[PDB]
């Protein structure tokens, strides 16, 4: 639920990057999985969503 | 030189509105107010007295 | 150390926890500004209202289970009173509650983006002040002037 | 008589002014406080969000005329205005005019937020 | 604060803000600083 | 962009507080003319008093 | 530059204003800085650590809060008074003239009232009073 | 648990405490 | 200011002889509601006095004035509404009169009616533009003559409005050929709708004349103990001065 | 350090490593309080000790510094009828206040069922009486006119007060001529003693330079208005030789007047080049 | 009307003059207007599209693809947690993200981002003289007019809080200070002076400049009017301050 997945390109540069498709949500903040963690299930819940305004 | 005409238009402004604000009051305290109206608006006898008196309530 | 009131000592951790936790509930759920705890107890302060608005419709429904006035026993006042009281609570005081103030102030704030609402002081006034008209509206098929029944003697007070 | 009715009156006011409380915060919150990207786009945000918007806005619309309407009600009841007395000037018709001109839009800001 | 004196009594000019039993004022009721 | 915002309404919890019982109360005195037996419960009024 | 020509006091610390030009003073401690100019604003930081901490909320005006016999009077009597309200509305309904007082009082224009008299003295008194207009 | 927290009660050092020198400016 | 205000508040109970209980019941309920409003609002005007005050902080006030005004715009507006288009009995036979019942009050007694509100307002836009230079107890005479003058319109507003409210109950005396006495008799009154509409929006001024009346008051208060005047609660108040003229 | 919320930079300044207070010799009693709201329970921002407790610099001593000698010098200025005319005008709005608050609206409203012509004019209702007993059942009134007493005659008085605060009844130096004591006018008319610092005291030309014209001191028995800076307060001045002290009274206007000098209308084609010093850079 | 940041701006007034006469991105990127943030390229690996935090470790971000002209938003809006520490894309549409931590330094990286904010609007700061306009058709997007003028002779020079309580409470050390400060602002000009003198004497004149002779003549008549009038201004204030000089 932090990336679904995870690609390594090299750029027009020469730089080897690398690329994380996040885990995402259907238009709605609530229903996404803020995790901070490598698992699937929803175990944090925030009081304050945005903690720092 | 924007403050300055500020200054300036402050004392314009106190001197001629407080003129005029004296000017008003002073006109209608010599002002004859014509207290001659016709009343006829706040007499209304249809309603003062109610001329569908005991019928108001439904009676027949 | 022998110290005699060992049991004491654990009654005062007791005694601490319980002005603990007091202060933490007021703190926390009763003089918040957070719309998601205030959207939450809106949803329960509706699961209450719905609560009376069921069983004022439950009254409506006994009266007209069968012809001849089962419930309310020939008394029609009451019967439209309680009629008026579930429609006002079901409108003003179960759905509208439900939608505007549990998921608006729940969902607002995610799906606009906002740090709570523009006015938390008044989303925390407008919870608060549900309670009042909810009572007011929803307990008149208790409450009648002539409070007194058919057998209350008044002749004698 | 004076009594349940009174209270179902001054109630209604009550929710009135309930309901503006509810309709400014919210309505402010969506104008003020919306994220960049989301200011003006109805499409964007979910369906129940502008749905509860569009109502909002219809109840800042109506609440008016039902407040107005029930205090010509508690005016007529305890001051004998006779607004809603056909015998020296009113008619009862307006009543039933002004209240479902709120009470239709009502429904619809019941129903909006479901869909 | 019951039992636990977690305030600093110091740094507040009535303390009694809260029910407490170990909580007292610097300066107390028949305290007056004066020049 | 906006100032630090106090987490708290206390004031503003109580007020409500008090809209409610003014509602309530004066509701029921003007057009019921009732007035709550505080006795009835008086525990109640006891942990008021003893408050 | 018209320099500040001397200072006439003995504490050794106002010798700064006599480095310094006159318009230079009036910039800085006149005008835009009138609000400012040769005080220690101390205040100012007095008054700002009071305004950016979780202080009492209760505030009766600016220099003072409320006083706590009238916030803990008003506390106590809201959470009595609500518990009351919700207890009375939620199960004491069954016997209204049990639970409830029939409590009246009207214009001295018309004759007092039935309900008009004091409560829990319906024993004791009976009130009454001359009609006034 | 842990005592009351002002962060505005400790220095911070985001400006240097020191003016430079006016050859310094014409140079820089 | 506590012994005329006593003085008065024991007057106006013991020629009513209110019950004790009850009316201190119902004055602690007020003044709680009061006390905590107005409690909100000076928090409100201490804590932005330093490293609160930003401009979107003073954005979002004056949003919350212009919608306080707006919200108590549209009851009135609704309440004009029908005053103008009042409703009346058919003219053919039921009215035939108020063909003849314009209503219209003469425009010299309302002239001299205004001149106290353009007086405010003249005064708190002079106070509001000599603020950028000049100090608070030389100000101190335009506040005080401006709170004058606002007693005076509260008086004035107040008279109009009790007569206003005295107007619905009829109170005349009536002789008793039979006792030869006197009697003082009660009754209800008839009247054109108009009247009863724009007595409705004159409840509404009134009122609203009170919370601008307190809001001055509670800005008058407020710069005494700050002890210098600023310009957002001193044009918020001009502002409202100019909102009641035209109420 | 906090281990939740703070930086291992973190170190107090202990209170002996703080500045000191020397902006002035005074001292500020503000940070004490007062026995009557110490008495009275209440808790003001200025005398909390949190507040108070500084982290960078310290707050000024209550009691003024001890180099500072209070002991009476020369009379510099003394208008003492002021006072008398304080008195008659306090007096009088106190009286006309009356007679337009309280005495005029009682007669009116409780001695008469009467209405006059400005409480209908504008109505077009028919002619009624009023009677104050049918009407407000629950009495909201009371608390209102109660209300608009007490706080209609606390702005009266306390901005009349103000008004007259500004105003100097007298001055006298100190021994050293280092303080002066300035007697002023009381709430009710009589004296109420402050003492200022002639370091602090300037004779400051207005912020708007076009003003200059339209001053008081223009006039040769005008007002002189002479800023305490310290404070930011007013001591207005009659600038008539007979309230003035000539022992003294010299001295007192060269200290005054510093900031009020040539360069205030400005710098001609000869000062210009001199309006600065110049800054040599690279010299070594 | 413009706040006197010497003795009322503590901290966020403060950060927000900060954010207003440097532009430094960290603070300019605190106080960006949340009316419109500006329009940025489309992410792509090489060029990512950039989204700024002041000191966060992560931000909610919605993509909704490839805006078009026919329909504004190209796929359905889908929210993700932009997080610190790589490019992440939005595998809908594919569009990079990077998130930009900004830190509060003058380091050369944050100038870099110098460009992707808007410059922060000054008619919101400071103190208004007017509430709010009453007219309907110009209200929520134009903002109020002012009686007093906006003055721009003021310089803004950064201090550290102990800094600053010290220039509070000791009016000395702060006309010192003043002082001193002033001096370098003086050099500071003329170093820039001197330089622009270098660039043109190396590179010459950009252009000559499209006049008229009208226009011409009547700008040395405004300067000799001008300078008329202010010898007039300084005899008469000279007159006037005569008991004062
Ligand atoms: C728009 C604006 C609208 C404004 C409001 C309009 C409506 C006004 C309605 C007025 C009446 C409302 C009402 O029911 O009030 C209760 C009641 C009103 O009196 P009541 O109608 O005669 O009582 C019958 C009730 O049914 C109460 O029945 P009870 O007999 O059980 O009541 C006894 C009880 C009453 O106790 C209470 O009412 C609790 C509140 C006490 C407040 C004390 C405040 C003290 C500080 C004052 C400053 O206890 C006492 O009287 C002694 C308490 C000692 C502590 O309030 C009081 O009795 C309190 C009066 C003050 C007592 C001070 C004691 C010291
Ligand atoms: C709906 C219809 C509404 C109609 C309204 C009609 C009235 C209109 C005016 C209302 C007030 C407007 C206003 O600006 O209020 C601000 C005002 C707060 O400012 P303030 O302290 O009066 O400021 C006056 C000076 O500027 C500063 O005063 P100060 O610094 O000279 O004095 C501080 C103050 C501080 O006094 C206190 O903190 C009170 C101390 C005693 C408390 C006792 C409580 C006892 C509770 C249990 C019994 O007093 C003292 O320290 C000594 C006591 C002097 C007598 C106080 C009375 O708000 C209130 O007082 C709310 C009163 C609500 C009454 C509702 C009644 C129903
Ligand atoms: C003697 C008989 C006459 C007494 C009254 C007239 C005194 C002289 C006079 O013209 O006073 C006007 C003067 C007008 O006040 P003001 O405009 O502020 O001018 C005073 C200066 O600012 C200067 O004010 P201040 O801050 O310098 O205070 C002056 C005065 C202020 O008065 C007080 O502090 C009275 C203390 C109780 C206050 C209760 C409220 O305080 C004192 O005199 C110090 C306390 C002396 C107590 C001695 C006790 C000895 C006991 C036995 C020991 C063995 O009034 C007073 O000085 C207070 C009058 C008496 C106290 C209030 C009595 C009840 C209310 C009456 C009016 C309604
Ligand atoms: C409905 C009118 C037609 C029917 C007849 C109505 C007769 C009413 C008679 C009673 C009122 C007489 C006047 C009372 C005193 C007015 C005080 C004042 O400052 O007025 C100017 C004042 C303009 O000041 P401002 O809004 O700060 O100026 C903004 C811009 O600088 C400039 O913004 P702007 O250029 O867009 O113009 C703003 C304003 C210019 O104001 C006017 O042209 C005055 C027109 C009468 C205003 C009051 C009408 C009744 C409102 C209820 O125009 C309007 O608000 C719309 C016309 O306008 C108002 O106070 C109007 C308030 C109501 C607005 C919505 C109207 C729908
Ligand atoms: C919240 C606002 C609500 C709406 C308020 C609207 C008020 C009406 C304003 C517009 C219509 C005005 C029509 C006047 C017609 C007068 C006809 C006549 O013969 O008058 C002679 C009358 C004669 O005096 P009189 O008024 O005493 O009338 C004689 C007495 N009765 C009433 C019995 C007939 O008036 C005059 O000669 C003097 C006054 C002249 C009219 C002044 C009109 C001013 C209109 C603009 C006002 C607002 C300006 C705002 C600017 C911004
Ligand atoms: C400067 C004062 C400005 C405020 C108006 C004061 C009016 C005084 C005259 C009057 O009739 O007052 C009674 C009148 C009431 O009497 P009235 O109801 O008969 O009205 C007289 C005025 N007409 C008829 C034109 C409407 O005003 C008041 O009662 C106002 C109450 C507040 C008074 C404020 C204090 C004034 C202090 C003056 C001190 C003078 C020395
Ligand atoms: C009820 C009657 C009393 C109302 C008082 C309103 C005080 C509002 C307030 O605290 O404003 C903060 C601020 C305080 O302003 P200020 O003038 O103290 O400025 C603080 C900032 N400094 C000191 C740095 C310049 O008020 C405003 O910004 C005024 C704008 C209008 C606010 C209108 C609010 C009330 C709306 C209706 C409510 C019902
Ligand atoms: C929304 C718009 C409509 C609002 C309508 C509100 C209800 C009606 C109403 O106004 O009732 C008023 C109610 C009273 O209504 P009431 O119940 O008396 O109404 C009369 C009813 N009859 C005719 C049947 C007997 O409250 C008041 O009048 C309180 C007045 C408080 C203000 C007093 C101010 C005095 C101090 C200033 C003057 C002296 C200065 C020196
Ligand atoms: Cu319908
Ligand atoms: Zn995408």
């Amino acid at each position: 639920q932090m990336f679904v997945a995870r690609q390594v390109v090299t750029n027009s540069k020469g730089e080897k990057v690398e690329v994380l498709w996040n885990a995402q949500c259907y238009e709605d903040i609530a229903q996404l999985n803020v995790g901070f963690a490598p698992v699937l299930e929803s175990v944090d819940y925030h009081w304050e969503i945005f903690l720092w305004a | 030189l924007h403050n300055e005409l500020n200054y300036q238009n402050s004392r314009q402004f106190l001197f001629r509105t407080v003129s005029f604000l004296l000017g008003w009051a002073l006109f209608y305290q010599f002002y004859e107010l014509p207290k001659t109206y016709d009343w006829q608006d706040t007499q209304e006898p249809k309603h003062q007295v109610p001329a569908y008196g005991d019928l108001e309530e439904g009676g027949d | 150390v022998n110290n005699y009131f060992y049991y004491l000592d654990r009654i005062k951790k007791l005694f601490t926890y319980l002005n603990d936790l007091r202060k933490h509930i007021l703190k926390k759920y009763v003089y918040t500004i957070n719309h998601k705890r205030i959207a939450i107890n809106y949803l329960y302060f509706s699961m209450v209202t719905g609560l009376s608005g069921a069983a004022l419709a439950t009254m409506i429904r006994l009266e007209l289970a069968h012809p001849g006035s089962p419930f309310f026993k020939g008394d029609s006042l009451r019967y439209l009173q309680v009629v008026t009281a579930h429609g006002l609570i079901m409108v003003f005081f179960v759905v509208v509650p439900i939608l505007f103030g549990g998921f608006a102030n729940f969902l607002i704030p995610y799906h606009v983006g906002s740090k709570d609402v523009a006015y938390p002081r008044l989303n925390s006034i407008g919870f608060w002040i549900q309670p009042c008209g909810y009572i007011l509206l929803a307990k008149i098929g208790f409450l009648r002037p002539q409070f007194w029944r058919y057998y209350d003697k008044t002749s004698f007070s | 008589g004076v009594g349940s009715q009174d209270i179902l009156i001054l109630s209604v006011v009550f929710a009135g002014i309930s309901t503006t409380i509810s309709f400014t915060n919210l309505l402010i919150t969506r104008r003020t406080l919306a994220m960049p990207g989301l200011r003006h786009r109805r499409v964007l945000m979910p369906f129940v969000t502008i749905s509860i918007f569009l109502t909002l806005r219809m109840l800042a619309t109506i609440t008016p005329v039902l407040g107005a309407a029930v205090i010509m009600m508690a005016f007529d009841r305890h001051w004998q205005t006779t607004f809603f007395e056909y015998a020296y000037g009113g008619d009862p018709i307006l009543s039933q005019h002004l209240f479902w001109f709120f009470g239709h839009p009502e429904v619809y800001v019941l129903i909006i937020p479901t869909f | 604060c019951i039992y636990q004196a977690y305030q600093n009594p110091l740094r507040h000019i009535n303390t009694g803000h809260n029910p407490n039993n170990v909580y007292e004022d610097i300066v107390m009721l028949g305290d007056y600083p004066v020049q | 962009r906006y100032s630090r915002n106090r987490q708290t309404y206390r004031t503003g919890a109580y007020w409500c507080l008090y809209v409610n019982i003014i509602a309530v109360v004066a509701f029921y005195f003007w057009f019921y003319k009732f007035t709550m037996n505080f006795g009835y419960l008086w525990w109640l009024l006891y942990s008021l008093i003893l408050s | 530059m018209n320099r500040f020509f001397k200072v006439s006091s003995k504490y050794q610390y106002y010798k700064y204003l006599e480095q310094y030009d006159a318009a230079f003073l009036r910039k800085y401690q006149s005008e835009t800085h009138w609000y400012l100019g040769r005080r220690g604003a101390w205040k100012n930081l007095v008054i700002k650590y009071a305004g950016d901490h979780i202080s009492l909320e209760e505030e009766h005006n600016v220099k003072y809060k409320t006083h706590l016999s009238f916030v803990y009077l008003s506390y106590r009597l809201a959470w009595v008074l609500f518990a009351y309200v919700l207890i009375y509305n939620h199960f004491l309904l069954g016997d209204i003239g049990k639970t409830f007082n029939v409590g009246e009082w009207d214009h001295r224009l018309k004759p007092s009232a039935e309900r008009d008299y004091p409560t829990r003295y319906e024993s004791l008194y009976i009130l009454d009073r001359t009609q006034k207009w | 648990r842990a005592g009351p927290y002002n962060p505005n009660r400790y220095k911070d050092y985001y400006i240097p405490r020191t003016l430079p020198k006016n050859e310094e400016i014409v140079e820089f | 200011g506590l012994l005329l205000g006593l003085s008065s508040i024991y007057y106006l109970m013991y020629v009513r002889l209110l019950p004790f209980n009850k009316i201190i019941f119902a004055w602690i309920l007020v003044a709680m509601f009061l006390y905590w409003l107005l409690s909100g609002f000076v928090f409100f005007v201490k804590k932005y006095q330093y490293s609160k005050f930003t401009a979107a902080i003073q954005r979002f006030w004056k949003r919350t004035y212009i919608i306080f005004w707006v919200i108590e715009a549209g009851t009135f507006s609704v309440f004009f509404y029908l005053t103008l288009n009042a409703s009346s009995e058919p003219v053919y036979m039921y009215d035939q009169i108020k063909i003849y019942k314009t209503h219209l009050f003469s425009w010299r007694w309302f002239l001299i009616k205004l001149l106290p509100s353009v007086s405010i307002i003249l005064l708190g836009y002079y106070l509001q533009l000599t603020l950028k230079w000049n100090l608070f107890n030389k100000q101190n005479t335009i506040v005080l003559l401006i709170t004058l003058l606002l007693l005076y319109i509260l008086w004035l507003e107040f008279y109009q409005f009790y007569h206003i409210l005295s107007f619905y109950g009829n109170i005349n005396w009536a002789f008793d050929y039979d006792e030869y006495i006197w009697t003082l008799e009660l009754d209800t009154r008839r009247t054109r709708l108009a009247n009863n509409y724009i007595a409705i929006c004159l409840f509404a001024k009134f009122w609203h004349f009170v919370f601008i009346f307190l809001f001055w008051v509670f800005f008058v208060l407020r710069i005494n103990e700050l002890g210098r005047i600023r310009y957002p609660l001193l044009v918020a108040n001009v502002q409202n001065f100019i909102i009641i003229y035209i109420m | 350090f906090h281990h939740d919320k703070g930086y291992k930079y973190d170190v107090t300044t202990p209170y002996d490593q703080r500045y000191n207070y020397v902006a002035d010799r005074l001292g500020h009693p503000e940070i004490l309080g007062n026995p009557f709201e110490r008495l009275m329970r209440l808790e003001g921002d200025i005398y909390h000790p949190n507040y108070l407790d500084q982290p960078f610099v310290k707050v000024p001593n209550a009691n003024p510094n001890a180099s500072l000698n209070f002991e009476e010098g020369e009379v510099l200025y003394e208008n003492t009828r002021l006072l008398e005319w304080a008195k008659f005008w306090n007096y009088s709005v106190v009286v006309g206040y009356l007679w337009c608050a309280y005495f005029v609206p009682y007669n009116i409203f409780f001695k008469t069922h009467m209405p006059l012509e400005h409480a209908y004019d504008n109505l077009f209702f028919p002619y009624f009486q009023h009677t104050h007993f049918l009407w407000d059942n629950n009495a909201l009134h009371i608390p209102t006119v109660g209300g608009v007493a007490i706080y209609a005659t606390y702005i009266a008085l306390s901005y009349i007060n103000n008004i007259w605060k500004d105003y100097v009844v007298r001055a006298q130096f100190s021994k050293d001529k280092e303080l002066l004591f300035v007697t002023r006018v009381s709430p009710f008319g009589t004296t109420e003693e402050e003492v200022y610092e002639v370091a602090h005291l300037e004779h400051l030309p207005p912020s708007v330079r076009s003003g200059v014209k339209d001053l008081s001191a223009q006039d040769a028995d005008g007002l002189v208005d002479v800023t305490c800076m310290s404070s930011q307060r007013s001591l207005v001045f009659y600038k008539g030789d007979q309230y003035w002290n000539p022992k003294v009274y010299n001295d007192f206007i060269n200290q005054t007047s510093n900031l009020w000098t040539r360069n205030y209308t400005g710098y001609n084609r000869l000062e210009v080049q001199n309006s600065v010093e110049q800054v040599k850079i690279g010299f070594s | 009307r413009m706040t006197n940041t010497t003795e009322e701006a503590f901290d966020e007034v403060s950060h927000e003059w900060q954010a207003l006469v440097t532009s430094n991105p960290f603070d300019l990127n605190v106080f960006n207007y949340l009316e419109n943030t500006q329009t940025s390229n489309f992410g792509t690996v090489d060029n990512p599209l950039v989204v700024f935090t002041s000191e966060t470790p992560f931000r909610y971000v919605g993509c909704t693809g490839q805006m078009n002209e026919d329909d504004y938003e190209g796929h359905e809006l889908l929210f993700f947690l932009l997080r610190e520490g790589s490019l992440q894309r939005c595998m809908g549409c594919g569009q990079v993200f990077k998130l930009v931590r900004l830190r509060n330094e003058y380091s050369p990286e944050m100038d870099y981002y110098l460009s992707n904010f808007h410059p922060y609007e000054m008619q919101e700061m400071g103190e208004s003289d007017t509430t709010v306009l009453m007219s309907p058709y110009k209200y929520a997007s134009h903002y109020e007019y002012t009686q007093f003028e906006t003055p721009s002779n003021m310089v803004y020079s950064m201090v550290n809080p102990d800094e600053h309580d010290r220039l509070l409470v000791d009016p000395a050390y702060r006309m010192e200070r003043t002082k001193a400060l002033e001096e370098k602002y003086k050099v500071y000009t003329s170093s820039l002076r001197e330089v622009e003198k270098q660039f043109e004497e190396r590179y010459g004149r950009a252009g000559q400049i499209n006049i008229s002779k009208v226009t011409y003549s009547t700008l040395i008549d405004v300067e000799k009017a001008v300078l008329k009038m202010d010898r007039l201004f300084r005899k008469v204030a000279k007159f006037e301050n005569r008991a004062f000089i």
